[PDB]
């Protein structure tokens, strides 16, 4: 199904990113059917009416824009990027690397958190963010 | 037009 929009070219990737002013916009790149993929999705969709007021999701399959692979370092399964009035914003979210998501996590209500962070730090002005909890560990007990 | 014309830049 996937009713949340998809992006098919680069060209509609750069309008849609430039279209919104004041909402973060949020790409999942990566196979719709890889089930990482489907497992982002679906958490997305659950969370598009939730953060409708301050974002705005879209959803892109690699093979079929593939342009942004190599600036993007786009190799992972599924990867989730968040961009602001034509910003690209980092987020410290202790993984190693602060560009990307690049795995598929499970609560909704920590994407909310890292949508309303990343959404807050841009309006504040950072180019950077820092996530309200730390990922390096997967706090299995 | 590539998505380049965004002005944009890969990390």
């Amino acid at each position: 199904s996937y009713m949340l929009p998809h992006l098919h070219n680069g060209w509609q990737v750069d309008q849609a990113i430039l279209s919104e002013e004041d909402r973060v916009v949020v790409i999942r790149f990566g196979h719709d059917w890889d089930p990482t993929c489907m497992k982002m999705d679906e958490v997305l969709y659950s969370i598009a009416e939730k953060v409708k007021n301050f974002a705005v999701i879209y959803l892109v399959d690699i093979t079929e824009v593939p342009d942004f692979n190599k600036m993007y370092e786009l190799y992972d399964p599924c990867t989730v990027m968040f961009f602001f009035r034509n910003k690209h914003i980092m987020i410290d979210l202790g993984t190693g690397n602060n560009n990307k998501i690049n795995w598929a996590m499970e609560d909704k209500q920590e994407m909310v958190d890292i949508i309303e962070t990343v959404y807050r730090g841009a309006r504040k002005g950072r180019g950077l963010v820092v996530s309200p909890k730390d990922y390096s560990t997967k706090y299995r007990y | 037009v590539p998505g380049l014309g965004r002005g944009a830049t890969g990390f």
